[PDB]
RNA sequence: UGCCUGGCGGCCGUAGCGCGGUGGUCCCACCUGACCCCAUGCCGAACUCAGAAGUGAAACGCCGUAGCGCCGAUGGUAGUGUGGGGUCUCCCCAUGCGAGAGUAGGGAACUGCCAGGCAU
RNA sequence: CGCUCAACGGAUAAAAGGUACUCCGGGGAUAACAGGCUGAUACCGCCCAAGAGUUCAUAUCGACGGCGGUGUUUGGCACCU
RNA sequence: CUCCUCCUAAAGAGUAACGGAGGAGCACGAAGGUUGGCUAAUCCUGGUCGGACAUCAGGAGGUUAGUGCAAUGGCAUAAGC
RNA sequence: CGUGAAGAGGGAAACAACCCAGACCGCCAGCUAAGGUCCCAAAGUCAUGGUUAAGUGGGAAACGAUGUGGGAAGGCCCAGA
């Protein structure tokens, strides 16, 4: 479960999530899982997908996670009415279309495709399989 | 529960009062600022709170001058 | 660096003089020579000048790098300025202490007629 | 052996470029040397099939525009953020 | 010199204040009203500002 | 008229660093002494004074050189004023404005006043 | 010159409570019931398939996570009275 | 509950919430005026006691220091010593 | 910023606040806006080229599937795919 070791501030404005992603190329491995949709990825989701991927490849090759959950999300407890911002409960990464979420190397393409499909089944956002390009 | 926040200070109405090319009388405030984001040029004074004000009648002129690319305000005599 | 230190020393007074729009009497001192210039308020035009590297001044001096030479240069620059009809300047010690040769030059210029 | 047929662009900017890509072409630029840059339109399907070969980015290509042949090298490519499509290509005169 | 005809084609209800002011500067009073104006860059700019609700006869 | 040097400016990295070379007649610098004018919270290191044996070593100036800094299009992309639309958390169309980053490329500053030295 | 007049434009120099024994003028400008909007929570479906099941993921359960439906619990709001 | 600084605040000013974060209710006859002078942190190397860290010397570095006390805007011509 | 409030008329079945549009009075004249033209109910059972077979149109997601239309490539193939 990824989460910043420390932060300047405990709570963050909701903000919005417009635009296209930066970091749209396979930069470290040979294969990638890329977001086609827009949304939030919780640390639990990132880790559930990481587990699925890693077990699919039998801990062979190498795996990079290109996104990090650095945005804290607060909630108000049940049966509370104002009275200040709620408590931080989990952490998310904001995802825009085109964002490469994970990369893989050191395995055959068919196995990478299978592992990535198993991983995408854990995620709330539509994704697509990509490969490294020379330019 | 309750919050430990909830405080603020009154707005200080700083900023540029007379923009480039405006005709002003001597004494007119040109900019209110904390410290010297803008610096005093010809016919301009810098007060104790770093307010820049006209020392002569004329037209406001902004420029960038010197080795540090600093911003100066002067008054062109009209 | 000695030169950079002296330039830093001189900058505040020079900026004040420019802001005041004064006509400067700028002095430059070296171990061997002393120089004086009268500079217009724009800072880029020289009205009169005098130094110990001029033959007409250096030929009358035993040594060009002492208080007597400084006084001669001060008197000469003041006389040339008065001939041009200036009469009103501000002294610019250029980061040198107001002392010794620099002071002797200034005193000679004052005696010869420059008002500062 | 790579040959690409191109047209000179008669309209530039965001609206014209989006209309090109909606008509299944895409814009590109040729620059370098002492000649002025040339803004061209390319057929997306043909060029997208060609650039799948790794030699597209290492060989000396020939662009035929208005009959004249220009020798170029692919210099930069802007891809669609998530579709398998091309937005733009820089070509440098060889 | 040269003049152009400008007609208001849509209502002014609920338009931006700057747009209503531009219709005032063109002298247009109601849907279907046509006015004749000198052809100058300033007039052309006013037409450009409200081009969605006026039509020009050259 | 040209070359070299000093002072004061304009300008404020295309102008700054690095690396290599080079200059002492003059100028500049280091330099030589200090009882003295003056000075060290100790020290003539610095400041100051009196000088001119030595050296361009350092510093400085000049020349060369892209390893950097710096500058930098064209095209596309992002955003966006107004009007319209959709599957409306976000977008698209017409029109106008149009980056940032990156690419090609540029690039080892330019210049005014006064003074001095040399050649002429 | 004298005020933590700090409830800081400072009712007085000077001030705490109870009322289920209660009372008046008002408010659905504002709570408690029921309706409404919502659906976090609740409940019911589904997707992926780690595994359990001697072997065997899918007879039967389904971990880590994902997507919905209902209006159905605990709540939020304060729109009707 | 008054006052100050930042953000929210939509590149002039202003702008709400029992929104997100911190401070004040002083100090100083020098810590004020002016004239003259000066320039930081941190690290490396060598050096009695002396060590991770004292003072000394040189180098790198270039304000990463400093500012009577929050934070922001400033500050080398220093507003810092 | 716009409208309601304090604004009627036409449209959105019905629907202050949406879309069109600002009612001085009269007319058994005409042209338009939004929205519409088979009958209720005013106006095209209009023209041309396509798509859908679900009454989809006329309520919804991850996800599933030889539904069906279009386009650019690829593998094998009369030496028999
Ligand atoms: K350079
Ligand atoms: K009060
Ligand atoms: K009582
Ligand atoms: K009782
Ligand atoms: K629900
Ligand atoms: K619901
Ligand atoms: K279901
Ligand atoms: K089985
Ligand atoms: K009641
Ligand atoms: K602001
Ligand atoms: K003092
Ligand atoms: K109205
Ligand atoms: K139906
Ligand atoms: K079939
Ligand atoms: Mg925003
Ligand atoms: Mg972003
Ligand atoms: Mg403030
Ligand atoms: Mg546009
Ligand atoms: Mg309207
Ligand atoms: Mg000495
Ligand atoms: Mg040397
Ligand atoms: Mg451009
Ligand atoms: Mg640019
Ligand atoms: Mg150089
Ligand atoms: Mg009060
Ligand atoms: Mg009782
Ligand atoms: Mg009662
Ligand atoms: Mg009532
Ligand atoms: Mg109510
Ligand atoms: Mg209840
Ligand atoms: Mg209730
Ligand atoms: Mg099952
Ligand atoms: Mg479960
Ligand atoms: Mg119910
Ligand atoms: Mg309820
Ligand atoms: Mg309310
Ligand atoms: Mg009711
Ligand atoms: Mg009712
Ligand atoms: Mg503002
Ligand atoms: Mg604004
Ligand atoms: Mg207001
Ligand atoms: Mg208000
Ligand atoms: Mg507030
Ligand atoms: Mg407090
Ligand atoms: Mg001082
Ligand atoms: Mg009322
Ligand atoms: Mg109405
Ligand atoms: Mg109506
Ligand atoms: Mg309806
Ligand atoms: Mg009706
Ligand atoms: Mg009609
Ligand atoms: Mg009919
Ligand atoms: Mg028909
Ligand atoms: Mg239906």
């Amino acid at each position: 479960m990824l989460q910043p070791k420390r932060t300047k501030f405990r709570k963050m404005h909701k903000g919005r999530n417009r635009g296209l992603a930066q970091g749209t190329d396979v930069s470290f491995g040979s294969f990638g899982l890329k977001a086609v949709g827009r949304g939030r990825l919780t640390a639990r989701q990132i880790e559930a997908a990481r587990r699925a991927m890693t077990r699919a490849v039998k801990r062979q090759g190498k795996i990079w996670i290109r996104v990090f959950p650095d945005k804290p999300i607060t909630e108000k407890p049940l049966a509370v009415r104002g009275k200040g911002k709620g408590n931080v409960e989990y952490w998310v990464a904001l995802i825009q279309p085109g964002k490469v979420l994970y990369e893989m190397d050191g395995v055959p393409e068919e196995l990478a495709r299978e592992a990535f499909k198993l991983a995408a089944a854990k995620l709330p956002i539509k994704t697509t399989f990509v490969t490294k390009t020379v330019m | 529960g309750s919050t430990r926040n909830g405080r603020d200070s009154e707005a200080k109405r700083l900023g540029v009062k007379r923009f480039g090319g405006e005709s002003v009388l001597a004494g007119s405030i040109i900019v209110r600022q904390r410290g010297t984001k803008f610096h005093a040029g010809a016919n301009v004074g810098c007060g104790r709170d770093h307010t820049l004000f006209a020392k002569a009648d004329g037209k406001v002129k902004f420029e960038v001058k010197g080795p540090k690319n600093r911003k100066f305000i002067s008054i062109e005599a009209e | 660096d000695k030169k950079s230190a002296r330039i830093r020393r001189a900058t505040r007074a020079r900026r004040k003089l420019q802001e005041l729009g004064a006509t400067r009497l700028v002095v430059h001192r070296t171990p061997r020579h002393i120089y004086a210039q009268v500079i217009a308020p724009n800072g880029s035009e020289v009205l009169v000048a005098a130094s110990t590297v001029e033959k007409a001044i250096a030929e009358q001096l035993k040594y060009t790098g002492n208080k007597d030479a400084a006084a001669a240069v001060g008197k000469a620059v003041a006389e040339r300025a008065l001939e041009k009809g200036i009469k009103d300047v501000s002294f610019d010690r250029s980061g040198f202490q107001y002392h010794g040769r620099v002071q002797a030059l200034a005193d000679a210029a004052r005696e010869a007629g420059l008002q500062f | 052996m790579f040959t690409i047929n191109a047209e000179v662009r008669k309209e530039q900017g965001k609206g014209a470029s989006r209309r090109l890509r909606a008509a299944n072409k895409f814009p590109a630029i040729i620059y370098g040397g002492k000649e002025a840059p040339l803004a061209i339109e390319l057929d997306h399907d043909k060029v997208m099939n060609m650039q799948a070969k790794a030699e597209f980015y290492s060989e000396v290509l020939t662009i035929v525009v208005d009959g004249k042949e220009i020798k170029v090298k692919a210099q930069d490519v802007q891809r669609h953020p998530y579709k398998p499509k091309l937005q733009h290509i820089d070509f440098v005169r060889a | 010199a040269k003049t152009i005809k400008i007609t208001q084609t849509r209502s002014a209800i609920g338009r931006l204040p700057k747009h209503k002011a531009t219709l005032l500067g063109l002298g247009l009073r109601r849907i279907g009203h046509t006015v004749e104006r000198e052809d100058t860059p300033a007039i052309r700019g006013m037409i450009n500002a409200v081009s969605f609700m006026v039509k020009v006869e050259e």
